């Protein structure tokens, strides 16, 4: 709704948090072909070469 | 050994994988990963991503 108004499309982030298996990551592709957006994961548990 | 190498490596070979499915010649043989249990989990590269 307020990205009708403001013009352009415009970024923003967010975060959810529940117990596993909700299906968060069910939603997250949902989102994507609601907007249109393309989709991509991309886990980091426990990375850390920050490279 | 998961992944070999850049190629641009001196000696940079291809990982396991590609070995084993130009061996087996088809594209769905029975890949049997062995102890699991045992992966070496260091510093230098996790395997458990990979
Ligand atoms: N309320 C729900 N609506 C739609 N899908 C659900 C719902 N609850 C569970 N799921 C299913 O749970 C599965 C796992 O959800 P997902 O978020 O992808 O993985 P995880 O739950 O491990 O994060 C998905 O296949 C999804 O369809």
């Amino acid at each position: 709704a307020v990205s009708q108004l403001r013009g352009s499309t415009q970024g923003k982030i967010l975060c959810f948090y529940g117990p596993p298996g909700v299906g968060k990551t069910s939603i997250a592709r949902s989102i994507a072909r609601a907007l249109n957006r393309e989709y991509f994961r991309f886990s980091v548990g426990g990375m850390t070469d920050v490279a | 050994e998961i992944k070999g190498h850049r190629r641009t490596y001196v000696g940079a070979m291809p990982g396991k994988i590609i070995q084993c499915l130009k061996k087996t010649k088809t594209e769905n043989p029975l890949i049997l990963i062995d102890e699991v249990d045992k992966i070496g989990r260091g510093y230098q590269g996790d395997p458990s991503s990979a």
